[PDB]
């Protein structure tokens, strides 16, 4: 209440930089987050964990509001040239948002759909679809289960969007 | 279109004004980028004067 | 009948002036070429005898753009400014 | 006096704002809907001069 412009500007700029890189590399959204969170205290004191609470509730916003592009990219080019950013995710998810953003041995309804949302969109985008999503969902078995321990309880909600 | 015209001119006189653009080069003064951010989070969609 | 409707007219005309600026044309037309409607439009465009707020607002600066395109012959103008001023139980 | 003209919501246009992103990228010959819409309602008016 406040700021409501300016995050409408961030879309501008996010799509734009969607754009100039669809004409492989990872996004500096995910280094920024790394920066904030490690130059918080490591100390346990619930001050801090409040903090860094705040902190990644204001980063699941932030993604909720732009692109799921920013997350699995867009036309996955090859196997070969495969898992960019998506490992960026799987590390924050691992780290720190399962800590803060989760409940029950899960995730929330709102973050699993916008990630299968540009899933399933740089996936149909290219070629071999099922295939490569097959690839991806078999990554996360390793990578990232929350996703899954997720798209179990919100599975109601995403397969009506996902058929 | 805004509140008094007095204010408008004081306002423009000022940025004319000769000696204020010679405050404004040596400078911290110079408005970065995220300042600017600062007060344009500052202001709400609520009250706006656009 | 063309109070309520001249009133629903002059309301457009100020909502869109608003998300605009610089006067609903449609308006202006029917000013030189509908003069009766004109008159029994710009008196809804007048009726604000009433609280005129500490900051001028929506109908108040549609009927300064109004004035400064030389529109309200005084008269009207001035007589609007006045009228604001204000054992069986 | 209906005094102006209230906002009332932009949030509800920013969460459209996701939704056509969404199907843009989705999409990439074919065309919109929001046309189709546009011309519904400007010819659901009036098509009066009043």
């Amino acid at each position: 209440t406040g700021n409501e412009d300016i995050i409408s500007r961030l879309q501008e700029m996010v799509a734009d930089l969607e754009l100039q890189q669809d004409l492989s590399q990872e996004h500096f959204l995910f280094e920024i987050f790394r920066r904030r969170l490690q130059a918080l205290t490591s100390g346990w004191s619930v001050a801090a964990s409040l903090q860094r609470q705040r902190e990644l509730l204001m980063y699941k916003r932030i993604l909720l509001r732009l692109p799921s592009s920013v997350l699995c990219g867009s036309s996955f080019q090859a196997e070969q040239p495969i898992t960019a950013r998506c490992e960026q995710f799987f590390h924050l998810v691992n780290s720190e948002m399962r800590n803060f953003c989760s409940h029950g041995g899960a995730l929330t309804q709102d973050i699993t759909a916008h990630f299968f949302r540009g899933l399933l969109n740089a996936c149909l985008r290219s070629r071999d679809p099922s295939l490569m999503v097959d690839f991806i969902l078999a990554k996360c078995q390793t990578k990232c289960p929350l996703i899954l321990t997720s798209a179990l309880v919100w599975w109601p909600s995403l397969e009506p969007v996902l058929l | 279109h805004l509140p008094s015209a007095d204010w408008q001119r004081a306002a423009l006189s000022l940025w004319t004004h000769r000696t204020f653009r010679e405050v404004l080069k040596e400078e911290d003064v110079h408005l970065t980028y995220q300042d600017w951010l600062h007060l344009e989070l500052e202001i709400q969609p609520e009250a706006d004067a656009l | 009948e063309p109070h309520s409707q001249a009133l629903q007219d002059v309301e457009k005309a100020i909502m869109v002036f608003e998300h605009t600026g610089n006067i609903p044309v449609t308006v202006m037309e029917a000013s030189i070429f509908r003069r009766p409607y004109y008159v029994s439009h710009f008196l809804p465009a007048l009726l604000t005898p009433r609280v005129l707020p500490k900051v001028p607002d929506s109908r108040v600066a549609f009927i300064e753009s109004l004035k400064r395109a030389d529109k309200i012959p005084p008269s009207l103008y001035s007589t609007y400014c006045q009228a604001c001023s204000a054992e069986p139980l | 006096l209906v005094f102006g003209g209230r906002t009332g919501n932009e949030d509800i246009i920013s969460r459209l704002q996701e939704m056509v992103a969404d199907l843009e990228l989705q999409q990439d010959s074919q065309e919109h809907f929001l046309f189709e819409i546009f011309r519904r309602r400007l010819q659901a008016l009036t098509s009066g001069w009043s």
